[PDB]
């Protein structure tokens, strides 16, 4: 976390800084999308994060 | 009236800032 890095969550590839949200998934959901269907959130898979 | 970086575009700033132009105002 707090550095940038080329990440990647159950195939949800991408290249950024990591930091922890303020926001809350429904249970099922895996990553959020901005409004320029652009992804902008991610879930952690085993700490549910 | 009332009012994206991870792709590539940047909104740069003005050259007068909005307290310049009041000035000239
Ligand atoms: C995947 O394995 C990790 C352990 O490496 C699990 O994380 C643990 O979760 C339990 C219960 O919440 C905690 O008591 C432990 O402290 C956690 N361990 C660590 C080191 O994180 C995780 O729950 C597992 N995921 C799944 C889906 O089973």
């Amino acid at each position: 976390k707090n550095k940038c890095v080329n990440f990647n969550f159950n195939g949800l590839t991408g290249t950024g800084v990591l930091t922890e949200s303020n926001k809350k998934f429904l249970p099922f959901q895996q990553f959020g999308r901005d409004i320029a269907d652009t992804t902008d959130a991610v879930r952690d898979p085993q700490t549910l994060e | 009236v009332t009012l994206q970086k991870f792709n590539g575009l940047t909104v740069l700033p003005p050259l007068l800032t909005d307290e310049m132009i009041a000035q000239y105002t």
